[PDB]
């Protein structure tokens, strides 16, 4: 039942600070030690930092030397990372990984978090506009900058024939995506279809009916 | 039934050095502790926490076998709360360590005439090691107040030294193979179990 | 530091084949390498640990092999549910170094696209914008030709395309495209169309509509 | 970082490589002493050269830690031995000259021959030769011939080589912040540092004279007894009130008086104790004797000998197949390796030599845990004393009764006791004035108290006054009498024998008192007494890590050398000698001479 949950990610302007947290449940967090790894959008994994069990040996990557700080909270079952002087290419998804017990700082493997996503850009937030498209039907979401939106069909009831297309960058400085669901050709319009669009960065929840 | 491969741990051709000590993870198998009682000459078979008699009826998630070779007189340094060159710069066990230690003589395999220099330990270091810490650094140790500039000389030394095992040595200076079994069970479903 | 290279960077195999991956190293790392599987948008999952050992809850078709510097990963009877990216990682020393990665595409028989063009919603005109949506569905190859014929005239430079991920159930692909204009520009034209050219189609399929209907 | 931490790191590194290098050299030497081949000689020389080069290089780096800032009382001792310069201060030409002089003296002494007059086809050596002749002849002319020939051929050949020796070693010592070479030798007994246990170099002279002043009566009475018995063999050559001629002494330097036993037996009808016949009857071999030695050493609580001792040690001459040196030796090769080199035989003498070397191995085994530079005896005269106290207890008749090599109904009388005591005194009591004279003369020569042109005068003005022997024919300054000895021609010290002879009886007295023994002291077995082994082990494990003063205090209870236990060992013989010398004259005159 070991679970790792990452939090603290979002949007920050270049040259500022930001703290990320990893909360762990299901093991004695006080004497294991932890790792931070990150993955750039469309690139591979990249190891960032490691900390021992007590909190006395800390090791960093050269590319993040002098700006990142790793800390433990043995008691609260949380491990913290502090990021300073953020630059352009620090946008990534961050995972926290369980290590080997005591001061064995070269162990990792079969326990990862779900990851938290961090961007560094000078742009500002925006609100996603939702429109319907009515075989197959779907919803078009347009003009939302910061970070990705979740799309669900009838509160998750519909699971077959659902295609969630990846977002694309509108040159105006935004993102656009379209989601589709397929209904059998034999049966015409008989049930009400509603798509739910959730945007955590701007806290925008929209329900759009397609008919 | 897939019996756990303790054979490839105990019966290995060569072991690891003290400063670079070998770690092997074993899981997803049934473990029998009767086979481990082979190789009748045992210098020491001492367990802390659980008892060897009650070891058979236990369950864990994973087992970790740490293997290396040391000098005989150094065996007593592989216990919790021990001090020495091995216990301060080479291999460290925590105070609350729970596990088994098996040390047996290896004079017939790890001793050569003229010197078996493949086994090395660390002699100098700036500080001590924390439990379960492995250091393989090869930086020049400075014993004075003048930069060494990356070259040995006056008050500048090389940290790692080598054993010279030979068959004609005494029992205390003979090589001894040491394996440490550490049992790790988590709140996840247990995996390592016996018959 | 430690540098490790994955090869091949991309591999394609049929349903009943065998796949082998290689991972190198710049020094001796002994049995200190592990392999991860990553589906799109998910955290990596450990498959092989400690240089060819199997874990719990994994099919027996996954098997590793290697020692020293060069290591190999192998899959047995391939299945539709094996589309992901595979990574190799060392844990011998300081900063742990991953690999480039290997993307596996499952190649199957050619299918026929299902095209349904969505006319722009009135809200687009209410906001002064426009968007014509051309939808391809269930076709094996990565991409096909999508061309507009607004008023029997081709348009370019004002449209965007999107390609989904390969399905683990039937090994298919889908594509969508959106065309953005203004309300005045949309009202200037009268007829809109989308033309799709695909390998599995005898002739390109044109779906068209008009402003008046 | 302070100086002390750098010194400790240097010493750790030094010890780690020194152990390996010394073990390699010691194993090479063991191979050269077991086998004999030019390849073994080359390997031994290579190991020795590597060890010496390492020692010189480590000594060179030692001077850049000043010695006046280290306060640890065991780090300073090692760095003191490392910082000693020796012959390195002298120039290259001076060092080469000194080495050539020493090698010349050694070669001349080791290759001295005496050819009989008017016959070039007959020449005799020392060993054998002059030694056997003067140890087993009763002819006045033959002993005189050998004694004069040794100092005429060999003796006159070393005086010019010894002339420059003094003035060169003097400058070597002066450049080392000393006064002469005599102080360089005396520095072994200096103890600076710990308070209350201080010993100075000058204190050695006063201590030696004070101990010698208490030996004079017993030596004079033994002198009178030997003089009285020697007039029955040389009726017209010895004066009742004069001195003993220097050539009627059994030994050609007069060092030992053992060979006179047959001429001085108190009671010749009653034989001595010999168990060789009983041993050969009982089917005893080398293994059986060595197992008895091990059992005896176990009985006092001392540990066994290791499994490698019983396999690597040579306890018998292999024969014509091999060629090994049959000189009893104890080897501590380092890293837990201990061996005995001895070509033992079924005999009482080898039975006792086995115990001697066994005790040497025990003493070496005790201090294996000390650092490399402190793995020796506290001074130069402890290790042999410990060796010989063990052989003291093995020749007691009760010990031979307890083993089965003696008839169980053997009653010991009061005449064989006198025979044994006289046999011991002729070897032990008769060698001390000789040593005292030799060292005193060397000290005065080095210091400058004896002018260059008044050497031999003094050398025979003191023999008549200290030793009690006069020259048969006078000599001029063309002779070099002291150089006729091995320890003078070869650069060696001689006070160690005096010191060891005085310490061994203190050790035996302490062990016997701790053993709750009642009876004559010369009959004392420390067997089956754990208290007599623990007290010894309390000192055996110290090594050089502590001053010899405290090492001696831990055993005998006194911090200074004493002679009373030696006197208490020969009290029955003292009383018998005084009884037998009621009709003779005790003392001697410094005027009588055979050439007068
Ligand atoms: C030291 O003590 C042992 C133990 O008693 C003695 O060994 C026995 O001595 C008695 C004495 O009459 C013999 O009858 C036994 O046969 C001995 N047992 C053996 C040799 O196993 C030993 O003699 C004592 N040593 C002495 C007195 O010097
Ligand atoms: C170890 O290996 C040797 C040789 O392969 C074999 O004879 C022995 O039985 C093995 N020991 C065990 C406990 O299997
Ligand atoms: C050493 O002696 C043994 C005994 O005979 C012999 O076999 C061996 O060849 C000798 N070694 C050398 C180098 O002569
Ligand atoms: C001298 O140093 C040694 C080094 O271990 C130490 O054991 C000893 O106690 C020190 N002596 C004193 C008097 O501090
Ligand atoms: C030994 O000689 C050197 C000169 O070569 C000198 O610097 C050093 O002080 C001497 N050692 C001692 C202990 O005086
Ligand atoms: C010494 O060895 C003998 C036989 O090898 C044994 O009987 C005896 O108990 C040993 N002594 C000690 C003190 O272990
Ligand atoms: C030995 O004992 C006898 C018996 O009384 C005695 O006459 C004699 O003086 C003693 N001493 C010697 C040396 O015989
Ligand atoms: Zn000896």
């Amino acid at each position: 039942q070991v679970q790792l949950v990452e939090s603290g990610g979002g949007v920050v302007q270049p040259g500022r600070s930001l703290r990320l947290s990893c909360a762990a449940s299901g093991f004695t967090f006080s004497n294991y030690g932890m790792h931070w790894v990150r993955q750039a959008p469309g690139k591979g994994l990249e190891w960032v930092a490691v900390i021992s069990h007590d909190a006395s040996n800390k090791y960093y990557a050269d590319s993040v030397k002098g700006r990142f700080t790793i800390s433990r909270d043995n008691s609260k079952n949380t491990q913290y990372l502090q990021m300073n002087s953020l630059r352009a290419e620090d946008t990534a998804v961050y995972y926290c990984a369980k290590g080997g017990g005591y001061s064995y700082v070269v162990d990792m493997g079969p326990y990862w978090g779900q990851g938290t996503l961090v961007t560094v850009s000078s742009a500002s937030t925006k609100g996603p506009s939702v429109f319907p498209l009515a075989a197959a039907l779907g919803c078009l979401v347009k003009d939302y900058f910061p970070e990705p939106v979740t799309v669900s069909w009838n509160s998750g009831a519909l699971t077959s024939g659902v295609h969630t297309f990846p977002a694309v960058l509108q040159s105006s400085g935004l993102y656009s995506l379209s989601s589709v669901v397929t209904v059998p050709s034999s049966s015409l319009g008989t049930q009400t279809y509603i798509c739910n669009v959730n945007h955590k960065p701007s806290n925008t929840k929209v329900d759009k009916r397609v008919e | 039934t897939n019996l756990c491969p303790f054979d490839e741990v105990f019966n290995a051709t060569r072991f690891a050095s003290v400063y670079a000590w070998n770690r092997k993870r074993i899981s997803n198998c049934v473990a029998d502790y009767s086979v481990l009682y082979n190789f009748a000459p045992f210098f020491a078979f001492k367990c802390y926490g659980v008892s060897p008699t009650k070891l058979n009826d236990l369950c864990f998630t994973n087992v970790y076998a740490d293997s290396f070779v040391i000098r005989g007189n150094e065996v007593s340094q592989i216990a919790p709360g021990q001090t020495g060159n091995i216990a301060d710069y080479n291999y460290k066990l925590p105070d609350d360590f729970t596990g088994c230690v098996i040390a047996w003589n290896s004079n017939k395999l790890d001793s050569k005439v003229g010197g078996n220099y493949n086994y090395r330990y660390r002699l100098f270091r700036k500080s001590n090691l924390k439990p379960f810490e492995r250091d393989i650094s090869t930086e020049i140790y400075q014993a004075g107040n003048k930069p060494c500039n990356g070259v040995a000389g006056v008050n500048c030394y090389f940290p790692l030294q080598s054993y010279g095992f030979r068959p004609t040595y005494g029992v205390g200076h003979q090589p001894y193979r040491v394996v440490v079994l550490s049992f790790e069970l988590l709140h996840a479903p247990a995996t390592v179990c016996g018959p | 530091d430690i540098q490790m290279t994955q090869s091949p960077s991309s591999l394609s195999a049929s349903v009943g084949d065998r796949v082998t991956i290689t991972c190198r190293a710049s020094q001796s790392i002994s049995n200190y390498l592990n392999w991860y599987q990553q589906k799109p948008g998910k955290a990596p999952k450990l498959l092989i640990y400690d240089a060819s050992n199997l874990e719990t809850g994994v099919p027996s078709r996954f098997s590793g092999s290697g020692s020293g510097a060069d290591f190999t990963f192998t899959i047995g009877s391939l299945q539709p549910e094996d589309s992901a990216t595979y990574y190799c990682q060392q844990y011998d020393n300081l900063p742990l170094t991953f690999g480039g990665g290997t993307k596996v595409e499952i190649k199957g028989t050619v299918a026929a696209p299902s095209v349904f063009i969505f006319p722009p919603s009135d809200e687009q005109l209410k906001s002064g914008t426009a968007s014509v949506v051309c939808l391809l569905n269930n076709f094996y190859p990565r991409e096909a030709k999508v061309q507009w014929k607004v008023d029997n005239a081709l348009q370019s430079g004002n449209s965007q395309e999107s390609v989904t991920e390969q399905d683990s159930k039937d090994s298919t692909y889908s594509l969508s495209s959106t065309l953005t204009l203004s309300k005045a520009d949309y009202e200037k034209h009268k007829v809109y169309a989308c033309e799709v050219t695909h390998q599995g189609l005898s002739s390109p399929v044109t779906k068209s509509f008009n402003r008046g209907e | 970082s302070t100086i002390e931490e750098q010194a400790k790191t240097f010493l750790d590194k030094f010890n780690h490589e020194a152990e390996d290098l010394f073990y390699q050299s010691s194993l090479a030497s063991w191979n050269y002493n077991t086998n004999i081949t030019e390849e073994n000689v080359q390997n031994m020389n290579n190991a020795g050269d590597k060890w010496s080069a390492f020692l010189k290089e480590q000594s060179t780096l030692a001077q850049m830690y000043p010695l006046q800032e280290i306060q640890n009382l065991t780090v300073k001792l090692q760095l003191q031995a490392l910082q000693q310069n020796g012959s390195s201060v002298l120039s290259e030409d001076k060092s080469k000259r000194l080495n050539t002089i020493l090698n010349t003296m050694s070669t001349i002494y080791s290759t001295g021959k005496v050819c009989n007059p008017d016959n070039p086809q007959e020449c005799l050596l020392l060993e054998p030769g002059l030694n056997e002749i003067m140890a087993n002849s009763l002819d006045y002319n033959e002993r005189l011939w050998a004694w004069e020939s040794w100092r005429s051929e060999v003796g006159k050949q070393l005086r010019p080589l010894y002339e420059e020796y003094v003035v060169l070693k003097n400058e070597m010592a002066r450049a080392n912040h000393y006064e002469d070479y005599g102080d360089y030798w005396r520095g072994d007994y200096e103890v600076n540092g710990v308070d209350g246990y201080d010993y100075s170099r000058g204190q050695l002279i006063e201590d030696v004279e004070h101990t010698f002043e208490e030996i004079k009566p017993l030596y004079e009475h033994l002198h009178a007894y030997v003089r009285a018995k020697l007039m029955n063999a040389y009726p017209s050559y010895i004066s009742p009130i004069g001195c003993l001629p220097a050539h009627l002494l059994g030994d050609m330097w007069g060092r030992f008086w053992t060979n006179l036993y047959s001429l001085t037996v108190p009671f010749g009808q009653k034989p001595n104790i010999d168990v060789t016949d009983a041993m050969v009857d009982q089917a005893w071999d080398a293994q059986r004797i060595f197992k008895e030695a091990e059992k005896f050493f176990v009985s006092v609580g001392l540990p066994n000998m290791t499994q490698g001792f019983w396999e690597n040690s040579m306890l018998t001459d292999p024969g014509n197949v091999q060629k090994a040196v049959c000189h009893p030796t104890a080897w501590d090769l380092g890293k837990g390796d201990f061996r005995i080199l001895m070509c033992t035989k079924v005999t009482m003498d080898d039975f006792l030599t086995a115990h001697h070397e066994m005790g040497h191995i025990q003493y070496d085994m005790a201090y294996a845990a000390q650092p490399f530079l402190l793995r020796n005896g506290a001074n130069e005269g402890f290790h042999e004393a410990v060796g010989e106290i063990m052989s003291l207890s093995a020749a007691t008749p009760k010990h031979l009764k307890s083993i089965g090599l003696l008839s169980p109904d053997f009653q010991e009388d009061n005449e064989t006791e006198i025979n044994f005591l006289l046999k011991q005194a002729l070897t032990i009591v008769g060698t001390l004035p000789f040593t005292y004279m030799l060292e005193k003369w060397r000290w005065m020569v080095f210091k400058g108290e004896i002018p260059k042109d008044q050497w031999m005068k003094k050398w025979w003005e003191m023999k008549r006054e200290i030793v009690g022997v006069v020259e048969p024919v006078p000599h001029d300054e063309t002779y070099c009498d002291p150089a006729s000895l091995f320890h003078v021609s070869n650069d060696y010290s001689f006070i160690r024998y005096y010191t060891r002879t005085l310490y061994q009886f203190q050790f035996q007295e302490a062990l016997c008192q701790a053993a709750k023994h009642e009876g004559p002291l010369h009959k004392c077995d420390i067997s089956n007494s754990t208290e007599a082994g623990q007290k010894l082990f309390n000192m055996l494990r110290l090594g050089k890590s502590e001053p010899w003063t405290l090492a001696l205090e831990n055993v005998v209870g006194a911090k200074n050398m004493n002679v009373r236990p030696l006197l208490n060992y020969f009290e029955p013989l003292f009383t018998w000698l005084k009884d037998q010398n009621k009709n003779s004259f005790v003392g001697w005159s410094t005027d009588w001479s055979p050439y007068a």
